[PDB]
C-alpha cells in the first residue's frame, strides 16, 4: 500500500485560460489516498468503478497493454490494446479470453468474432487516465523523467488528452499484461480549484474536501487567506433507522364482483360500491391482463401500493368504444353530459375493456339503454333515473311520445358485426384511514433521531412522549404557526412529540497564510455534546457555540479577532481564547482644594478619508435580454414599459454623481496665487504645494496616495471635471488660507502675515497672543516635524486607505455576477438562442423563450434596486464633506471633536481618487502640576474675584493665572472685581491686594 | 420570530455589563475632570 502525495490532475475541457483560478466538477482522484502496490515478478482481475489511474516504472518494457471488458469471456464484446511492435491495435470483437494471457508469444486471442475499428497505426514513469462515458472512451497520459526507490516523486503535472473512441461497450473488468510498478486507483466526483499561468497550463491546484483551510480557500476563491472569521458550510445530523408503522388488520379486498362481475348494469343506472375496512393488493391489478388502459389523474400507478385511502368508491357502466374518450374530466358529450360527470380534481383512475364477446348478441341487444338529452347538465357524481319525456319543442305532452316529446333513453345496436368503434365496453372508475395496503410494522424508539413513514405522512425528527393533555377526540397537536408536533400511533394509541434534527452554521479563525496553517472551528448554537466524527482534547463551550482547537486562559488582553459574547481570539505564536479588556485603570486624586494647570504644549496633526462619488454606468434592454435577434425583440412588447424605468432610474443615478463634486469642491468664485518668495515666518509648507518640476502638477503627498490606491450592452461614462481641475481648485483653497486668513469665504480677501493670523487663533482657544511670540521657533520646529510624519504613515500598512477601496470593489463586483446570469437556462433546454430556435419549431420554441426573459428581466430588476440604495449612502457621505469644508478649512471650530481631537487650528484639503484628504492641525497640552485652590479672597471685609483666571498658591504665596498655560502674576485690583462683604461664601482665605 | 426552517439569531459581541461599565466611565470623568478628559490629559 502507498499513498498519493497531490498526483492524478489533468486539463478537463479544450479551454485555453490565462492567470485565472477556476472550479471545476468533475471525477478526480482525491489527495492523500490509498492506492494498491502490485508486484509482478500476479495479475489479477480488477473491477472497473467510473474511472482507473494507471501507472508503472521499469527500466525495460516490461509492460505491454490493457484487456478491458465487462464479462470477459468469448460470449460478448470486449476491447483489446496492445504494443507488440512499432504499432498499436484497437479491437472491438475479441472474444477469446483465457484463465492466463501472460504473452513472440501471442497467446490471448484464440478465436474471432464480428470486428470494429482498426485503428492499427503509429527510470520514468507513465501514469494513465481510463473513463468511459456518454458513450464515448476517452484516454489521457504523460510522461517524465523520475528517480526513485520506493513509491514516487513529489510534485506534479497535468496530463493531456491523447485519443477518443465511440466504442459504446459496457465495461465492468479491466486486466493487465506484462512481458516491477504496477499502481491502481479510483476516482470519484469532486470540486477542485485549479491555476493557470500565462502560457496556459496547469501549476497549482488545491482541494475542497481534505481540510477546514482548503474549504476556507474555496469559498474565497484564492490561495492566500488573511487573518478573520468565515462562513464556509452548514451542518446537519442524518437519521439512522427506520419506522413504517401501519394499521393492524388484514383481509383481501373484494374485487371480483367489481372487476370479474357477471352482468353489468345500464350507463344511464350506473351503479355504486363502497369498499372499507381492508387491505388491498392495487398491484396485481396493474399487472393482470391488461383491458384497455390505466390512465390515472393525479397520482401514479407506478407507486401506488404504499398509500392509505380513507374512503373508495367505485362505479360500473357500459357504453361504447367511441365514447370512452368522454370518460374524463373536463369532457364533453352524451355520456358526459346525461350519464356520468367528472369533477375538474378527480383523483382516481380510469380502466376498461372490450366485451364484444359477453354484451354482443346476433341481431342487436336492447337491454342496454342510454340517455341522450336532459334539461340541464348532470352535477358530478350525480345520477338520473327519471323516465319522464322530455318536451323539446313548445307544444306541450304529458306523459305521451311523440312530436316534439321523444323518450329520454335510447338503446345501443350492439350488434356482433359492429365495428370496435361500436363494439361494447365495460368501464369501471375508482374514485380515491381504513383501505390501506400491504406494509409491514416495526417496533417505536424514543429519544433517537429516526425518520417516520406513517400513514402517509413522512419526515425526521426526535420522537418522545410528552405531556400534551388532549381532547379525547383528537390526534393531531399543532403549535403557532401550523407546526406539526404530535402524532397518535395506527397500533397503539399514545401521544409523542416531534422535534426537528439539530442543525447550525459552522465558522472557520485563522490567523492568516504566512503566519501559520492551523485554523480553529466554532459549530454555532450547539451544544458539545451532538458533535462526534471534530473529536479532540480541546473541547470548549462558550455562548456562540462548541469551540475546538482553542485552549482557555484567564488573563485578558485587548482582542482583535471576534466570536461573540465578549470572547476573542489571537496568536501566540497556539491558538488562546479568552475575555476582552476594555482598558486601563485609571482615577483622579480629586479633592475640595486641589487643582491642575499645564506649563508646555504639543502640535498634532491627523488625517482624515472621505468617499465622494461613484462611477457612472448605463445599461441598454434589447441588447442585454435578446441580443441580434428578430424573434425575441417581438416577444417584449407584450411586457409594456418595464425598460424605460430602467434607464430613467439609472440616469438619474448617473447625473446626482456630478453636483456632489460641486458641492465640496466648487466654493470659490476666483482662483488664488501663492507669493513667488517663500518667507512665511519659519514654516515650511513645500509638502502640500504643488510643484512646478513634475508634469501632473500636483503635491508629493497627492502623488503618493494617487499611486497606492487606483460588451452585452454595457457601458461607462466619462465624469464631468478632471483631476486637474480638482487640483486647481484645492491649490487656490491652500493658497486664499495661506495668504488670507479667514476673510476671503466672507468677502473680499485680505492680506495678513501668518503669525498673525496663528496668533489670533490662539486667542479662540483661551491662550493670550504673548504665548506665540516667545515660543515662535518651537512652534515652527513642532508644525514641521508633523508634517513629515505623514508620508512615512501612509507609507505604512496599506489599510488606511479602507474606505475608497471599498467602493470600487463593490461596484466591480456587482457587474461581474450580472455578466455571469447570462449562462443560465433558468428552467430551459440551452442557454444560447441560436440553438433553442435551429432545433424546435416555432409553435413550441417560444415557451422556452418566455422562460429565458422572465429570468433575465428579473436580474437585471435586482441590479437597478440595489444601485439605488447604494447611491443613497455615498450622498450622506458628500453631505458629509461639504460641511467639512465651510467649517473646518473656512474657518475655526467650537464644536468638540468635529475635525481632530483637541483644539482646533486649521486645516488643509488634499485631492484623492474618489475622495478627499483632511490634515487637522491641533493644540495638545501636557507637563501637569499640582496646586492648592481658593474661590476668592477678603480683604478690609470685601470679596474679592478674579476677572479671568483662577487664584493658585505655591505653599507660602498666592497668584492669578489663566486657565490653560502656567503664568503667575501679582494680585491687583485691575485684575479683580468686589462684590459684597466676605461672611457668606465657603472656602475664603485672607491675603492682601495691591 | 422562531426557530426551525433555517433561521438564526446571533449574539452581539458586547455584552450589557460592559456597556454599564463605559458609561460609568463617561460618568465618573465628567464628575471628577470636567471637559479636559476629553481634549488631552
Ligand atoms: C521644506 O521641507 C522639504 C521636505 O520635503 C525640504 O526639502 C528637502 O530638503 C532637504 C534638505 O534641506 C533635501 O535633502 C531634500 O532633498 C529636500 N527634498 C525635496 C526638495 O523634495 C525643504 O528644503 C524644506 N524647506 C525649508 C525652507 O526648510
Ligand atoms: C513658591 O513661589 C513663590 C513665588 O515667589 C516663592 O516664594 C516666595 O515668594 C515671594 C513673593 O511671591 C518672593 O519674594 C520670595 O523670594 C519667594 N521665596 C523664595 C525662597 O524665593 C517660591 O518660589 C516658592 N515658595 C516655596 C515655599 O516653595
Ligand atoms: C481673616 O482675618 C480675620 C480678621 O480680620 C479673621 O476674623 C477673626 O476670626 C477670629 C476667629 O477665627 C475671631 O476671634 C476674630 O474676632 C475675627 N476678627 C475679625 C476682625 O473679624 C478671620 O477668621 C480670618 N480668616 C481666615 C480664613 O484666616
Ligand atoms: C512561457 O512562459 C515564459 C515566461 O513565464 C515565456 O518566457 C515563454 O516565452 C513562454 N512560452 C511560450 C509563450 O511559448
Ligand atoms: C393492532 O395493534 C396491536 C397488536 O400489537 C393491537 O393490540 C391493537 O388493538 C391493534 N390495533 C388496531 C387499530 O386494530
Ligand atoms: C472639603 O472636604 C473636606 C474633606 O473631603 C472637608 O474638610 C470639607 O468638606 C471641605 N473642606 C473645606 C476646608 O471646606
Ligand atoms: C516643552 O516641550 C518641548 C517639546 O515638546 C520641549 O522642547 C521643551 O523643553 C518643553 N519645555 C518648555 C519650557 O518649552
Ligand atoms: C497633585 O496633582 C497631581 C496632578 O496630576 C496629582 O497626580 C496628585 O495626586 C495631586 N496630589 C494631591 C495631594 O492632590
Amino acid at each position: 500500500y502507498t499513498n498519493s502525495f497531490t498526483r492524478g490532475v489533468y486539463y478537463p475541457d479544450k479551454v485555453f485560460r490565462s492567470s485565472v483560478l477556476h472550479s471545476t466538477q468533475d471525477l478526480f482522484l482525491p489527495f492523500f489516498s490509498n492506492v494498491t502496490w502490485f508486484h509482478a515478478i500476479d495479475n489479477p482481475v480488477l473491477p472497473f468503478n467510473d474511472g482507473v489511474y494507471f501507472a508503472s516504472t521499469e527500466k525495460s518494457n516490461i509492460i505491454r497493454g490493457w484487456i478491458f471488458g465487462t464479462t470477459l469471456d468469448s460470449k460478448t464484446q470486449s476491447l483489446l490494446i496492445v504494443n507488440n511492435a512499432t504499432n498499436v491495435v484497437i479491437k472491438v470483437c475479441e472474444f477469446q479470453f483465457c484463465n492466463d494471457p501472460f504473452l513472440s508469444e501471442f497467446r490471448v486471442y484464440s478465436s474471432a468474432n464480428n470486428c470494429t475499428f482498426e485503428y492499427v497505426s503509429q527510470k520514468n514513469l507513465r501514469e494513465f487516465v481510463f473513463k468511459n462515458i456518454d458513450g464515448y472512451f476517452k484516454i489521457y497520459s504523460k510522461h517524465t523523467p523520475i528517480n526513485l526507490v520506493r513509491d514516487l516523486p513529489q510534485g506534479f503535472s497535468a496530463l493531456e488528452p491523447l485519443v477518443d473512441l465511440p466504442i459504446g461497450i459496457n465495461i465492468t473488468r479491466f486486466q493487465t499484461l506484462l512481458a516491477a510498478a504496477y499502481y491502481v486507483g479510483y476516482l470519484q466526483p469532486r470540486t477542485f480549484l485549479l491555476k493557470y499561468n500565462e502560457n496556459g497550463t496547469i501549476t497549482d491546484a488545491v482541494d475542497c474536501a481534505l481540510d477546514p483551510l482548503s474549504e476556507t480557500k474555496c469559498t474565497l476563491k484564492s490561495f492566500t487567506v488573511e487573518k478573520g472569521i468565515y462562513q464556509t458550510s452548514n451542518f446537519r445530523v442524518q437519521p439512522t433507522e427506520s419506522i413504517v408503522r401501519f394499521p393492524n388488520i388484514t383481509n383481501l379486498c373484494p374485487f371480483g364482483e367489481v372487476f370479474n362481475a357477471t352482468r353489468f348494469a345500464s350507463v344511464y343506472a350506473w351503479n355504486r360500491k363502497r369498499i372499507s375496512n381492508c387491505v388491498a393488493d392495487y398491484s396485481v391489478l396493474y399487472n393482470s391482463a391488461s383491458f384497455s388502459t390505466f390512465k390515472c389523474y393525479g397520482v401514479s400507478p407506478t407507486k401506488l401500493n404504499d398509500l392509505c385511502f380513507t374512503n373508495v368508491y367505485a362505479d360500473s357502466f357500459v357504453i361504447r368504444g367511441d365514447e370512452v374518450r368522454q370518460i374524463a374530466p373536463g369532457q364533453t358529450g352524451k355520456i358526459a353530459d346525461y350519464n356520468y360527470k367528472l369533477p375538474d380534481d378527480f383523483t382516481g383512475c380510469v380502466i376498461a375493456w372490450n366485451s364484444n364477446n359477453l354484451d354482443s348478441k346476433v341481431g342487436g341487444n336492447y337491454n342496454y339503454l342510454y340517455r341522450l338529452f336532459r334539461k340541464s347538465n348532470l352535477k358530478p357524481f350525480e345520477r338520473d333515473i327519471s323516465t319522464e319525456i322530455y318536451q323539446a319543442g313548445s307544444t306541450p305532452c304529458n306523459g305521451v311520445e311523440g312530436f316534439n316529446c321523444y323518450f329520454p333513453l335510447q338503446s345501443y345496436g350492439f350488434q356482433p358485426t359492429n365495428g370496435v368503434g361500436y363494439q361494447p365496453y365495460r368501464v369501471v372508475v375508482l374514485s380515491f384511514a381504513t383501505v390501506c395496503g400491504p406494509k409491514k410494522s416495526t417496533n417505536l424508539v424514543k429519544n433517537k433521531c429516526v425518520n417516520f413513514n406513517f400513514n402517509g405522512l413522512t419526515g425526521t425528527g426526535v420522537l418522545t412522549e410528552s405531556n400534551k393533555k388532549f381532547l379525547p377526540f383528537q390526534q393531531f397537536g399543532r403549535d403557532i404557526a401550523d407546526t406539526t408536533d404530535a402524532v397518535r400511533d395506527p397500533q397503539t394509541l399514545e401521544i409523542l412529540d416531534i422535534t426537528p434534527c439539530s442543525f447550525g452554521g459552522v465558522s472557520v479563525i485563522t490567523p492568516g497564510t504566512n503566519t501559520s496553517n492551523q485554523v480553529a472551528v466554532l459549530y454555532q448554537d450547539v451544544n458539545c455534546t451532538e458533535v462526534p466524527v471534530s473529536t479532540g482534547s480541546n473541547v470548549f463551550q462558550t455562548r456562540a457555540g462548541c469551540l475546538i482547537g482553542a485552549e482557555h486562559v484567564n488573563n485578558s488582553y485587548e482582542c482583535d479577532i471576534p466570536i461573540g459574547a465578549g470572547i476573542c481570539a489571537s496568536y501566540q505564536t497556539s491558538i488562546i481564547a479568552y475575555t476582552m479588556s476594555l482598558g486601563a485603570e485609571n482615577s483622579v486624586a480629586y479633592s475640595n482644594n486641589s487643582i491642575a494647570i499645564p506649563t508646555n504644549f504639543t502640535i498634532s496633526v491627523t488625517t482624515e478619508i472621505l468617499p465622494v462619488s461613484m462611477t457612472k454606468t448605463s445599461v441598454d434592454c434589447t441588447m442585454y435580454i435578446c441580443g441580434d435577434s428578430t424573434e425575441c425583440s417581438n416577444l417584449l412588447l407584450q411586457y409594456g414599459s418595464f425598460c424605460t424605468q430602467l434607464n430613467r432610474a439609472l440616469t438619474g443615478i448617473a447625473v446626482e454623481q456630478d453636483k456632489n463634486t460641486q458641492e465640496v469642491f466648487a466654493q470659490v468664485k476666483q482662483i488664488y496665487k501663492t507669493p513667488p518668495i517663500k518667507d512665511f515666518g519659519g514654516f515650511n509648507f513645500s509638502q502640500i504645494l504643488p510643484d512646478p518640476s513634475k508634469p501632473s502638477k500636483r503635491s508629493p503627498i497627492e502623488d503618493l496616495l494617487f499611486n497606492k490606491v487606483t460588451f452585452n450592452g454595457l457601458t461607462v461614462l466619462p465624469p464631468l471635471l478632471t483631476d486637474e481641475m480638482i487640483a486647481q481648485y484645492t491649490s487656490a483653497l491652500l493658497a486664499g488660507t495661506i495668504t488670507s486668513g479667514w476673510t476671503f469665504g466672507a468677502g473680499p480677501a485680505l492680506q495678513i502675515p501668518f503669525p498673525m493670523q496663528m496668533a489670533y487663533r490662539f486667542n479662540g482657544i483661551g491662550v493670550t497672543q504673548n504665548v506665540l511670540y516667545e515660543n515662535q521657533k518651537l512652534i515652527a520646529n513642532q508644525f514641521n516635524s508633523a508634517i513629515g510624519k505623514i508620508q512615512d504613515s501612509l507609507s505604512s500598512t496599506p489599510s488606511a486607505l479602507g474606505k475608497l477601496q471599498d467602493v470600487v470593489n463593490q461596484n466591480a463586483q456587482a457587474l461581474n455576477t450580472l455578466v455571469k446570469q447570462l449562462s443560465s437556462n433558468f428552467g430551459a433546454i440551452s442557454s444560447v438562442l441560436n440553438d433553442i430556435l435551429s432545433r424546435l419549431d416555432p409553435p413550441e420554441a417560444e415557451v422556452q423563450i418566455d422562460r429565458l426573459i422572465t429570468g433575465r428581466l428579473q436580474s437585471l430588476q435586482t441590479y437597478v434596486t440595489q444601485q439605488l440604495i447604494r447611491a443613497a449612502e455615498i450622498r450622506a457621505s458628500a453631505n458629509l464633506a461639504a460641511t467639512k469644508m465651510s467649517e473646518c478649512v473656512l474657518g475655526q471650530s467650537k464644536r468638540v471633536d468635529f475635525c481632530g481631537k483637541g483644539y482646533h487650528l486649521m486645516s488643509f484639503p488634499q485631492s484623492a481618487p474618489h475622495g478627499v484628504v483632511f490634515l487637522h492641525v491641533t493644540y495638545v497640552p501636557a507637563q501637569e502640576k499640582n496646586f492648592t485652590t481658593a474661590p476668592a479672597i477678603c480683604h478690609d471685609g470685601k470679596a474679592h474675584f478674579p476677572r479671568e483666571g483662577v487664584f493658585v498658591s505655591n505653599g507660602t504665596h498666592w497668584f492669578v493665572t489663566q486657565r490653560n498655560f502656567y503664568e503667575p502674576q501679582i494680585i491687583t485690583t485691575d485684575n479683580t472685581f468686589v462684590s459684597g462683604n466676605c461672611d457668606v461664601v465657603i472656602g475664603i482665605v485672607n491675603n492682601t491686594v495691591y | 420570530a422562531q426557530k426551525f426552517n433555517g433561521l438564526t439569531v446571533l449574539p452581539p459581541l458586547l455584552t450589557d455589563e460592559m456597556i454599564a461599565q463605559y458609561t460609568s466611565a463617561l460618568l465618573a470623568g465628567t464628575i471628577t475632570s470636567g471637559w479636559t478628559f476629553g481634549a488631552g490629559p
